[PDB]
């Protein structure tokens, strides 16, 4: 409050929260090496009109062979980041392989159609992984000509995403099953013309699309991480198959489903997860938090304070103090007693007193402090009256008692130069 | 010193947007404080027109007693009333009867209760103890002696 | 609420100054003002009396008006009907950040206040408040209450049984018309429903996006590297901050309306309960012979004992 | 008012939660309470 003299009253101050202690990772026990060395160092690679979609599952990826190599010409990720890619056990990743020219890197994106990405290979607008292309001018590009790879450029309409046309239909703009070489009746197929000593834009590129079906299954393709064991009823960190966080774990009470994995209880609040090693645990991610508040008698009759924690049960508070876990970590700090009821929280440094007073200081629910004591409350001077018959009190002597009263009628007449 | 182009115009847009939300917040909350302060000022004008200019018979509005007078004083930004109240306290014990059955007929007193049947002597005021000798002006003819609870004779 | 916990999103929060201090101060001031409202309404009797435990005077059943020692709870029966009527649409622990703190003046203390007010109304004479009491046997009280109405004292004593029967039947009809009835207790549920709408809308605004990639933190944390991180996190912080500040402004406006109603309530418990307020169609709707308080969820429920005469005749003057 | 109508600007308005619903509810509550203002001022007589 930026003062030295500070009067008597509960004064709100900073926020307390329990620092998490442990570190818990729970992955599946699946161990394998991925076919990345298979698919990226391969011989047969299809064209764009017959792009091949390979499933990878039940593996342990590394994601450092992707980085610790200058084999890669253009490597751009869309939905994810580069370095933090092996922190998520994916679900059934898909490798889409094809071979393009030295020009078509600009097309392959969410949107940005062009020609071939409009006619031969269409992406969705959100669900992307990582797109990679590299130059292969020294394998298949003969300067005589590589006339073995084709594309299609004649389609009645554009594409829905992840859809592949193969059938050589005799393209005619009005239906019309034709016999090419009739007029306006061609084949949609067309070569490339891959040469060796030509320009860089005419050089063959190999393109791998990594679509990441994020976590619509119990995840299989993990990264090189090590799992620990469950630490129940204690604030720790998380890293499950695709989920991080910070919380307190406990067994469940669910009628959970075999395909389900998450809990998202009311509105994207996870609260219950299914362990990758055969259990189902709830998640109180609120370890403990709130705001502390100082009770002081007023720095002119005392100098001893009492800290009120707000939404606690005085059981995590004792452990978090006596193991140094609270974010308002002190240096000169002790605990003689611990008053707790009237659910407004831990009242550190007070005494239950049955002899209740006129409620000096408003603590929470009924309870009021003083002086340092913390009684509940005397609501008023308790009495009973004789309620018999005809006998009647009448005042005989009176008094006059001039009383003050305060009414504010005018706040500060302010103004703002709203250009300065 | 180190700005170049529309980059800095983005940065100054961020600064203007933050300061403009802060100023808008200031204006809105001072408007809310102005609404509360003018509600209080309307109460204050009401108390000056009521408590000071006359004896306002409404209870626990002006003072805490029975509001005999009122004296205003100015203040920094405010106003301070001095309610001259009236607090009666030396309680007693005296019996009563709600009626007087003199000769078979009801004498209720005056709208202005407590017939002093403290040994059947007087009829007083409500608040200040003031016995008055009972006469025919102090009551009225009312029916017969059917609902009289306490019989009092010798109505003079 | 803003930025649950990461490490660096708190730093991006500190890049927007000191809003969290402002919001905590504004809501604490609102909470203190609501406690002030309850103190100003209810805590107006220092001298808390005791229930006389007769609850029947002349013909006046104060049954179910005052609480009963024989019943387990210390609240009266009509208050229990009112508590049953108003819906709500260890400790709480939810990582919204949100909380509902409990009230200071707790509900049985509220009921003790209401019983004290009704007792000192029924007992303790007309001079209640400024003073202590007068030991008036409650027939003399409403014999006197027939004089702020412009009738004589003949009305009460000559008609005692009929007045008592109409009074008791009226209270029993109030019971029957509060048990199985309907939205003529609406305003308190309007308060509770609007609180629920505001708070649930706030939580849904956490569930929403603000033009970012995901609508939740710790997801984009898993796929953050650098400034893109700070782009999406700044978008989320800005959106959540505008939503929360809008919430704070509307809470303050609802607090203003609720304290206007609180000032009216304190005014009526001063005027109507503690004496006979001769101003017309302010306390009740007849001539305001009496008035009683009763507690409520988050409100106050009066009972105005009015006076409506209707058997007209024809007489020349 | 916000985003008169195009195609996708409506979707960017959808990206900002349910602000449109909040404002409509607020103005509707204003309308109903001022109907209550007029009723509690003028309609105070049972028998016209």
């Amino acid at each position: 409050v930026k003062s030295f003299e500070i009067d008597k009253g509960i004064y709100q101050t900073s926020n307390f929260r329990v620092v998490p202690s442990g570190d818990v990772v729970r992955f599946p026990n699946i161990t394998n090496l991925c076919p990345f060395g298979e698919v990226f160092n391969a011989t047969k690679f299809p064209s764009v009109y017959a792009w091949e979609r390979k499933k990878i599952s039940n593996c342990v990826a590394d994601y450092s062979v992707l980085y610790n190599s200058t084999f890669f010409s253009t490597f751009k990720c869309y939905g994810v980041s580069a370095t933090k890619l092996n922190d998520l056990c994916f679900s059934n990743v898909y490798a889409d392989s094809f071979v393009v020219k030295g020009d078509d890197v600009r097309q392959i994106a969410p949107g940005q159609t062009g020609v071939i990405a409009d006619y031969n290979y269409k992406l969705p607008d959100d669900f992307m992984g990582c797109v990679l292309a590299w130059n292969t001018r020294n394998i298949d590009a003969t300067s005589t000509g590589n006339y073995n790879y084709k594309y299609r450029y004649l389609r009645h309409g554009k594409l829905r995403p992840f859809e592949r046309d193969i059938s050589n239909v005799p393209f005619s703009p009005d239906g019309k099953p034709c016999t090419p070489p009739a007029l306006n009746c061609y084949w949609p197929l067309n070569d490339y013309g891959f040469y060796t000593t030509t320009g860089i834009g005419y050089q063959p590129y190999r393109v791998v699309v990594l679509s990441f079906e994020l976590l619509n299954a119990p995840a299989t393709v993990c990264g090189p991480k090590l799992s620990t064991d469950l630490i129940k009823n204690q604030c720790v960190n998380f890293n499950f198959n695709g989920l991080t966080g910070t919380g307190v774990l406990t067994p469940s009470s669910k009628r959970f489903q075999p395909f389900q994995q998450f809990g998202r209880d009311v509105s994207d609040f996870t609260d219950s997860v299914r362990d990758p090693k055969t259990s189902e645990i709830l998640d109180i991610s609120p370890c403990s938090f709130g705001g502390v508040s100082v009770i002081t008698p007023g720095t002119n009759a005392s100098s001893e304070v009492a800290v009120l924690y707000q939404d606690v049960n005085c059981t995590d508070v004792s452990t978090a103090i006596h193991a140094d876990q609270l974010t308002p970590a002190w240096r000169i700090y002790s605990t003689g007693n611990n008053v707790f009821q009237t659910q407004a929280g831990c009242l550190i440094g007070a005494e239950h007193v049955d002899t209740s007073y006129e409620c000096d200081i408003p603590i929470g629910a009924g309870i009021c402090a003083s002086y340092i004591v913390a009684y509940t409350m005397s609501l008023g001077a308790d009495s009973s009256i004789a309620y018999s018959n005809n006998t009647i009190a009448i005042p005989t002597n009176f008094s006059i008692s001039i009383t003050t009263e305060v009414m504010p009628v005018s706040m500060a007449k302010t103004s703002v130069d709203c250009n300065m | 010193s180190r700005l170049d182009k529309v980059e800095a115009e983005v940065q100054i847009d961020r600064l203007i947007t933050g300061r403009l939300q802060s100023l808008q917040t200031y204006v809105t909350q001072q408007l809310i404080r102005a609404a509360e302060i003018r509600a209080s000022a309307n109460l204050a004008a009401t108390k000056m027109s009521e408590c000071v200019l006359g004896q306002s018979k409404r209870v626990d509005f002006c003072g805490k007693g029975y509001h005999l007078m009122s004296f205003p004083q100015a203040a920094p930004h405010g106003v301070v009333f001095l309610h001259v109240t009236y607090v009666p306290s030396q309680e007693r014990n005296f019996t009563t009867a709600p009626a007087i059955c003199h000769e078979g007929k009801a004498y209720f007193p005056r709208e202005g209760v407590f017939v002093f049947n403290g040994t059947s002597w007087f009829i007083t005021q409500r608040n200040f103890f003031s016995p008055q000798i009972i006469t025919t002006d102090n009551t009225f003819v009312s029916g017969n002696c059917d609902v009289v609870i306490g019989i009092i004779n010798n109505t003079v | 609420y803003i930025c649950g916990d990461s490490t660096e999103c708190a730093n991006l929060l500190l890049q927007y100054g000191s809003f969290c201090t402002q919001l905590n101060r504004a809501l604490s001031g609102i909470a203190a003002e609501q406690d002030r409202n309850t103190r100003e309404v209810f805590a107006q009797v220092k001298q808390m009396y005791k229930t006389p435990t007769l609850k029947y005077f002349g013909g006046f059943n104060f049954s179910q008006i005052l609480p009963d020692p024989l019943k387990p709870t210390k609240r009266s029966f009509i208050e229990d009907l009112l508590f049953n009527k108003v819906t709500l649409a260890i400790c709480a622990q939810k990582f919204n950040g949100l909380t509902v703190l409990p009230p200071l003046l707790t509900d049985d203390m509220i009921a003790a206040y209401t019983a004290a007010l009704v007792s000192g109304t029924a007992t303790a004479g007309w001079t209640f408040g400024a003073g202590a009491a007068l030991q008036i046997p409650f027939a003399m009280q409403m014999a006197y209450r027939f004089n702020g109405i412009g009738v004589t004292q003949n009305v009460l004593y000559e008609n005692q049984k009929q007045i008592a029967n109409q009074f008791n039947k009226a209270i029993s009809q109030i019971q029957e018309s509060l048990t199985t009835t309907s939205t003529a207790l609406g305003k308190l549920q309007d308060v509770v429903n609007q609180n629920a709408q505001a708070l649930n809308t706030l939580v849904k605004q956490l569930s929403s996006n603000f033009g970012a990639i995901s609508s939740v933190l710790n997801d984009i944390l898993s796929r953050l590297d650098k400034v893109e991180a700070e782009v999406q996190i700044d978008r989320l912080i800005t959106g959540r901050l505008q939503s929360l500040q809008t919430y704070v402004t509307q809470q303050l406006i609802r607090a203003a309306e609720i304290r206007a109603s609180a000032n009216l309530a304190a005014t009526k418990m001063s005027e109507c309960v503690l004496g006979q307020s001769k101003r017309v169609d302010f306390c009740g709707k007849g001539y305001h012979l009496m008035s009683f308080p009763q507690a409520a969820p988050h409100g106050v429920v009066f009972l105005h004992v009015t006076y409506v005469p209707s058997q007209e005749r024809n007489f020349t003057t």
